[PDB]
């Protein structure tokens, strides 16, 4: 009467379309989801931004259906549909009541098989992705992260923006579009994963209605492989000078772990080790964390969060500072990257209530079925598999102090780095005296 | 799916059986800002949470739980107070320890109010009150209603209860007699026993008293230089399936991600403006009453009061008949909404309502969205209209439409 | 702003012997410093001739 | 001198071994005079 | 560091308590901080971080009275004077009033003084 | 917003 | 004792002859917070007068007057802007053309409105904002009256006019057609001349046209720890000589110095909270409105309400049968209370609506006072109980009562 | 302190004025003198107050 | 020592001529190793 948390199926249909399901018998609801292992990278510095108009434009009418005959057909049956890009991956997802799901998928995949492009169409999308790039530029996080992307991976494709160029966009035509469906959308390439309450036998038999008739790419790889040059990490740093901000946004990074890095786990454990700190959180003193004790005594910031971006062949692992202490931020730039230099003397009860924290929140994010599903379609797009929670409690409880000092000490004692400030950075010192702090001269 | 009510040795319980790794437990107390002897108690009671209990201090209370790995969290509504903490499975009775032990015995230390859960209300109430809609939200719901569920909420800056108070109100609320506890765990039976087993040392008093909800009508006008608002409000009873429908049916937000829509408020403001301003709608239940509100956003004063009318025409037009296909449309994109308020382990303002009413709150209530017919609709619709609006108008006040010009 | 709080060396002579906070009830035992201080500049003075 | 500085930071005792912060009087007029007997003093040890 | 009296260990055995009473007694008359109305309290050190935040812990009327003290005793100690012999402090009113405070700050800190030091038995 | 400046005559 | 008007050169103009050796000079502008084109820019463009002209910079203006002895005020109020000159006669000339090349050249220069202007209309703003009863005074009208008068009078805390704005608004409202010129010397003839002298070269503009007023009403709640506070307004057409004669009748304050008084509204408060809670009434006559106000103010949250309620009580009751001696005690009182106000030099709210209205004024308005019989003041009574009233409350709101619990 | 010696210094300062300064302190004055009587009760007060302190007006 | 404290409350020009409240630097170790080699070259003078 305890039950168990359901395992996860997978099947391939003859064409290396991979599906995966979590069935849930007392669900009501249900996700479907159609993800292609293609995001921005495949682009060129010609038609950079096309993805995103791709995907802009793919609910807008196909062959069979034209546009008001799409909103008719997922409004009238309570249908919401939903999809977004990344720089390595497209997704897309649409969920509904419990008996509305088989056309949805349907729906799906009329929708992604077949489509058509009008100029039309192009000539009245162009203006909104104006717009959309317009407004995109006043929030802070998206700038400064695009900024870190850019200067880091330089003259790489790695390194552009998933909008586009402005000129780009007023540039495109319709047959750039086509030949991105014709080269990055083939059945190697593309997974569909549910996480609802739709029975694996049924979304396979849905699957090979719907979608038997892909053609396999011609270079016949696995799934999440690399394409092309390995991207090279350039320190450097960029200052978008602005004196009316009342804020300071900072991030630093350096070179992190690949999916495929056998010291993936041990860079997640290191940062769950500096964690993340907020000003408004109820329990913000009692931290048990060095950082955060400092930063909350003499309020040098506001907040703070540690990321670990992974991609396929390179990755970036760093902090993302918010302050508002105009005068201090050298100060705190010199405490976070003294708290990263000490990583490789770390003690032993740090790296165990580390391992508990990450082991808790690893599979605690995943609640409703949007999620799941999407979790699914990412590690079976990134990797290959969906590891289960077994193999996951095994690949942590590896983990000891020893490691995390090599880590620490082949990754981040004395490397460079990469920043990039926006706001009022009169009071952030030049490069060299930052990168001096991240490593200690004592020992 | 739907949580089952039970008592155990006096105390409410509502447990879920769900498939996975993870757990959850809450206690829904109601001593909400509708209880409040003054201003600002309820938030800063709320506050009070997981602080220096009478066998453990607030250090240990946070880093022995970083230790174990979980997190707790609290949240404060015009009607509820929830404190709650999800957990790897492994750690049932620790957190149901740790919840009643906050619950009965969290003595309030004099120098803990001036150090640490003044400010942390302040700040919040400070976030709060930058936010530009949720204020509006605040004084439109302040506005239809008297004062039994029409308080604020957060703590204003000129209010500093003393902690004799808090203290006094804490005695008076956390009684076995005023709230339950929530549970969807993956065992259902060990958590309804470790809850009964720990949750029957506080003292039984009695549920607290407030008066019926009065329901009245008024207009606030405010100037402001960025987007402007002007937001609709109608007051209506206990909340009931044709409600839900009805708002549906009204609309405002898009199905397909990159539309304009099909809805009654989506055509007004297509036909009006040209979509430059959005019309969105929704309901928000209570206890014993209901708020359905209309939300008209944009830049363009002139677009905003054109499609405010176009809107209100659209909405009177619901009285005389409806097409079935505009019936059947609502009553899927209701039920779905309905039923996909339900998966997170948090208890929002849906839930909760449909938790504390024993009155079949979940279970048929589903199976009344399918009889609902255009008669009860116009029906609803018109009892609705008879009594005028509350209306906020939020930029420039010299085109921003009153209620009598709409 | 007075120039005795304004130029550098006036507010440097300033802050050590004109305005300085001091207790309120100190004895006699507390002026031998100065003692000192005038005994080395006699010292240094008398030293050079 | 870096005696001095290093007293100045903080300020000097008294006899009676508490805070002194409450009550505080200005170098100048008080005690630029109560070190002249001293000095006075000092010089007619010295001269005799 | 930090004074180390050890009259909880003399109080034990009620037999040395009985003999010292009248040597203590002696002593705090000696010691005379009563004739400047002073209470044993106000003569402890004040600047750490403990005993600063403990004085952020007080109750406003003893505040204000123990401002009120120093000040009185400081007037007193610039004209070399004492109170007169009506005005000394009893000893009921020379009671502890700051000792449990700086105790609970103290507790406090040495309480985090731990979970740093963990290590893993295995 | 421009492009990056080419920084490659200095690497 | 009475100003009578004239028009040379196309120019209003109210003289007045008084023993004195200082006259005066005030320029009565139709260009209050009725009138902006948004809000604050009536308050900043009245802050701009005495600044740099095409022909003497503001430090000369200030050494000038200064060095002759005079006073430059100005004034703004809810419906005009004022500016005047107190001097000794012999300057009279100077004065005279000095405020003459103030309204018609005066050069707009940024860096004054980012260096003295908009500091010091904040720092008036703030000012305003930290008094209580201004605040709910200013409620009371913006709950009373819908746009117009009804309008915010100083700048919000969160605007900012651009200079344009000001420039084009001082531009198309200082018009010979939109103000006139008053002064009350020892000598009405030569002043005369001299106004007509020199204000004669402003353009013959338009008068500023405003729609008639919109009366409505609406309930506003504010929370306050200090001393509480409770107002009704009664909005009403043009004042009329039974108005002030019920004011006065209403009272609340006292004849002699230290007493209770004997009108309404003390007896009311001395049987209901034994002199606990001060009630006093009063009248604020506008051009084509006015609002008889009751002002309820105290500590004890209990002695309010019950104040409240037998105030109302003993209004409605006003309207049975007053007896002759209430109405010939009021109508003397009123008498004194208006003619009070003519007195002063420096217009207020009283003279300056007598001066606007040039059909009755002063000359036969005083004397209507003599006719007011019991049945017309019951009249007027029973006309403003037909409307709701409309109520403000400050401090404790769960004693506070509403309207519908008086 | 600064505003105090400020005070202080301008104060003593008035043993070397000017003429001009003079002059229109006396403007001033004379101007003040009278600008204040503006009503009964004013003028009332006034002459109550110089029979009562000097024995004329 | 006096003529370093009167130069340092308003800093050092540039060859411009113009402010330089926009883009500074801070001494180390920028202007640290600048003045090596003119030490080292008068040492070698000096030396030789
Ligand atoms: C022998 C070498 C001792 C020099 C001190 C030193 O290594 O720096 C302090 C440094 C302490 O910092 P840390 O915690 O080790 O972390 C290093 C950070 O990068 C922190 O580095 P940072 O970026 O903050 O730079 C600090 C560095 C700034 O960089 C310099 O080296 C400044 C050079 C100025 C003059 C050179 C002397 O300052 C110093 O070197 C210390 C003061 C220099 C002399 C002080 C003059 C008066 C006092 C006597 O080293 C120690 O004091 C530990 C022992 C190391 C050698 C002994
Ligand atoms: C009429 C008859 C005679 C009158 C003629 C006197 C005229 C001239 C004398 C000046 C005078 O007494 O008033 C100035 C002076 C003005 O008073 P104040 O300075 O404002 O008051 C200071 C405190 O309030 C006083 O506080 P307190 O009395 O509560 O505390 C006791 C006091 C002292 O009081 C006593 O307990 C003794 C005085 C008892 C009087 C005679 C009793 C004989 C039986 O403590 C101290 O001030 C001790 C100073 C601490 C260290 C200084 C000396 C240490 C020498 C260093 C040794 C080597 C260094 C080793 C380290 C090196 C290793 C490497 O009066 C005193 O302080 C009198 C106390 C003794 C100091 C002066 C001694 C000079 C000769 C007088 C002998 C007395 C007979
Ligand atoms: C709040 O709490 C505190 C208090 O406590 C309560 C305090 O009290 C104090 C304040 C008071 C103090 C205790 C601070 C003072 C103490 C110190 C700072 C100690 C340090 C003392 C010194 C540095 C001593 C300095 C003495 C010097 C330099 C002696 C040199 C003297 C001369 C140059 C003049 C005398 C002439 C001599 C010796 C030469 C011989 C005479 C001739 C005529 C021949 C020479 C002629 C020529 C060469 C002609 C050419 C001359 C030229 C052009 C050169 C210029 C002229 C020269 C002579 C150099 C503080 C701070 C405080 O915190
Ligand atoms: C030979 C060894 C002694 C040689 C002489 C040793 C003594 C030297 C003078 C004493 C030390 C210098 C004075 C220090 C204090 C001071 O600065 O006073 C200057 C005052 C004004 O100072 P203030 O009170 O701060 O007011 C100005 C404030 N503003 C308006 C700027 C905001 O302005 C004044 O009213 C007076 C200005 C005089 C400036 C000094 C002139 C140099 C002295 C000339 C010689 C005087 C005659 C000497 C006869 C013996
Ligand atoms: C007075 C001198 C006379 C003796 C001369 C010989 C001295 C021998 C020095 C040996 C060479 C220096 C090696 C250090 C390299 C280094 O470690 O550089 C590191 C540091 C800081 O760089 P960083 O950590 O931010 O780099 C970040 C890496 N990621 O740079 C320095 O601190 C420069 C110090 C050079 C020595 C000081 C010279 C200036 C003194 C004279 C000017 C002032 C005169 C005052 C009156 C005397
Ligand atoms: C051994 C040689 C020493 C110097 C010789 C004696 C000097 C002249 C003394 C005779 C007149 C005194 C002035 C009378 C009071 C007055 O007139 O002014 C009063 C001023 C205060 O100013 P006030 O505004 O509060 O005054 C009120 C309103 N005008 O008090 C003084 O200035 C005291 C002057 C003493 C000079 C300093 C003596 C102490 C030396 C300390 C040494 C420190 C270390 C030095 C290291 C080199
Ligand atoms: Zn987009």
């Amino acid at each position: 009467a305890t039950t168990a948390l359901p395992k996860t199926e997978t099947t391939t249909l003859k064409n290396g379309l991979t599906v995966a399901t979590e069935h849930h018998p007392y669900a009501q609801t249900a996700t479907v989801l159609v993800g292609v292992d293609a995001g921005s990278r495949a682009e060129t510095a010609k038609n950079n931004g096309a993805a995103h108009f791709l995907e802009h434009l793919a609910f807008k009418g196909t062959k069979n259906r034209s546009q008001k005959a799409l909103e008719l057909e997922f409004e009238n049956t309570g249908a919401h549909l939903n999809a977004y890009t990344s720089r390595e991956q497209t997704v897309y997802y649409a969920h509904a009541f419990k008996n509305a799901v088989p056309n949805a998928v349907a729906v799906l995949a009329d929708i992604l098989t077949n489509s058509s492009i009008s100029a039309s169409a192009v000539e009245r999308e162009r203006q909104v992705i104006l717009r959309e790039q317009e407004e995109v530029d006043k929030m802070a996080d998206e700038v400064v992260f695009d900024h870190l992307h850019a200067t880091a991976y330089q003259g790489h494709p790695l390194g552009r923006t998933i909008l586009g160029p402005k000129e780009n966009i007023e540039s495109l035509t319709r047959e750039d579009l086509l030949q991105y469906i014709k080269d990055n959308y083939r059945s190697d390439r593309m997974i569909i994963s549910s996480a609802g309450s739709i029975s694996h036998e049924e979304l396979v038999k849905l699957a090979e209605k719907y979608f038997g008739h892909l053609e396999p790419s011609a270079e016949q790889l696995s799934l999440g492989a690399p394409r092309g040059l390995k991207p090279r990490f350039v320190g450097s740093e960029i200052r978008a000078r602005d004196d009316d901000s009342p804020t300071a946004n900072i991030a630093i990074a350096v070179e992190g772990m690949s999916w495929k890095h056998p010291d993936y786990f041990t860079a997640l454990v290191m940062q769950a080790i500096i964690g993340n700190w907020d000003r408004a959180m109820g329990a913000s003193p009692h931290l048990s964390s060095r950082l955060s004790t400092i930063v909350q005594q003499h309020q040098l910031a506001n907040s703070f969060m540690s990321f670990s971006t992974s991609y396929s062949d390179t990755g970036l692992w760093g902090i993302y500072l918010v302050t508002e202490n105009l005068g201090r931020i050298d100060d705190l730039v010199h405490f976070t990257l003294q708290n990263w230099a000490r990583l490789t003397v770390a003690t032993r009860a740090e790296v165990e209530r580390a391992k508990a924290q990450l082991r808790a929140s690893l599979l605690l994010s995943l609640d409703s079925t949007t999620a799941i599903a999407e979790d699914i379609g990412r590690q079976l797009l990134t990797t290959g598999r969906r590891m289960s929670p077994q193999e996951v409690d095994l690949r942590i409880g590896q983990i000891t102090e020893k490691d995390v000092a090599r880590v620490a000490s082949e990754m981040i004692w004395d490397k460079d780095i990469a920043v990039s400030a926006v706001g009022s950075i009169e009071g952030l010192l030049d490069y060299n005296r930052i990168r001096s702090s991240i490593s200690m001269n004592r020992w | 799916i739907s949580y089952t009510p039970k008592k155990v040795e006096g105390v409410s319980f509502a447990g879920r059986e769900t498939p996975t790794a993870t757990g959850s437990l809450s206690v829904v107390i109601n001593a909400g800002s509708r209880y409040q002897p003054d201003a600002g108690v309820s938030h800063l009671l709320e506050k009070f949470a997981f602080k220096t209990t009478e066998e453990r201090s607030a250090l240990r209370i946070t880093r022995e739980s970083e230790l174990l790995g979980g997190q707790l969290s609290t949240q404060i509504t015009r009607e509820h107070i929830i404190l709650t903490a999800r957990f790897l499975n492994e750690y049932l009775e620790y957190y149901a320890r740790l919840l009643a032990e906050v619950v009965d015995a969290t003595k309030f230390l004099p120098f803990q109010l001036t150090e640490e859960v003044l400010p942390t209300a302040r700040i919040e109430s400070e976030l709060f009150r930058e936010d530009i809609l949720r204020v509006a939200m605040a004084k439109l719901h302040e506005k239809a209603f008297h004062r039994g569920i029409g308080n604020e909420v957060y703590l204003p800056a000129s209010a500093s209860p003393s902690i004799s108070e808090i203290k006094d109100f804490a005695s008076k609320a956390y009684v076995k007699s005023n709230f339950s506890v929530i549970s969807s765990g993956p065992d259902v039976q060990k958590a309804s026993d470790l809850c009964a087993k720990y949750f029957a040392v506080i003292p039984d008093g009695s549920p607290l008293k407030s008066a019926p909800t009065k329901i009245s009508s008024g207009e606030s006008r405010v100037y402001s230089k960025g987007t402007n608002y002007f937001c609709l409000g109608f007051p209506a009873p206990a909340a009931s399936p044709e409600l839900f429908v009805l708002s549906s049916i009204l609309g405002g937000d898009a199905a397909v991600k990159w539309s304009h829509g099909n809805t009654l408020l989506a055509k007004a403001a297509g036909t009006a403006s040209e979509y430059k301003a959005t019309a969105v709608a929704d309901l928000t239940p209570y206890s014993d009453a209901s708020l359905l509100s209309v939300v008209i956003s944009g830049s363009c004063p002139k677009a905003i009061k054109a499609t405010a009318s176009e809107s209100f025409k659209a909405l009177k037009s619901l009285s005389s008949n409806i097409p079935n296909d505009v019936v059947k449309s609502g009553i899927a994109m209701a039920k779905t909404k309905y039923l996909s308020a339900f998966e997170p382990v948090t208890l929002n303002a849906i839930s909760a309502s449909s938790l504390v009413s024993a009155s079949k709150g979940s279970d048929a209530f589903i199976s009344g969205f399918d009889k609902v017919t255009p008669a009860s609709i116009s029906k609803v619709v018109s009892s609705l209209l008879a009594k005028p609006a509350s209306t906020v108008a939020v930029g420039n006040l010299d085109v921003l439409p009153y209620y009598d010009e709409l | 702003m007075k120039i005795l709080k304004s130029n550098p060396f006036l507010a440097l002579a300033n802050n050590y012997m004109i305005d300085a906070p001091e207790p309120s009830n100190i004895s006699y035992f507390w002026n031998f410093g100065s003692l000192l201080a005038c005994v080395l500049v006699i010292q240094i003075v008398i030293g050079i001739l | 001198v870096m005696h001095l500085i290093a007293l100045h930071t903080n300020g000097s005792s008294n006899p009676l071994g508490v805070t002194a912060n409450m009550d505080r009087i200005p170098m100048n007029p008080y005690y630029l005079i109560k070190d002249l007997i001293t000095i006075f003093i000092f010089l007619i040890g010295i001269n005799y | 560091m930090k004074p180390v009296s050890l009259a909880k260990y003399i109080q034990k055995s009620p037999f040395l308590t009985k003999l010292l009473l009248p040597i203590s007694n002696a002593y705090v008359h000696l010691s005379g901080y009563r004739k400047y109305g002073l209470r044993y309290d106000d003569l402890m050190l004040e600047e750490n971080d403990d005993t600063q935040k403990a004085l952020s812990r007080l109750p406003k009327m003893e505040s204000y009275d123990r401002v009120y003290r120093i000040r009185r005793a400081m007037q007193l100690s610039i004209e070399n004077k004492i109170l007169p012999k009506s005005e000394w402090t009893k000893p009921e009113e020379d009671y502890h009033y700051l000792r449990p405070v700086l105790a609970e700050v103290i507790a406090e800190r040495k309480e985090r003084e731990a979970f740093d030091a963990l290590i893993v038995k295995k | 917003s421009p492009e990056m400046p080419d920084f490659s005559e200095y690497q």
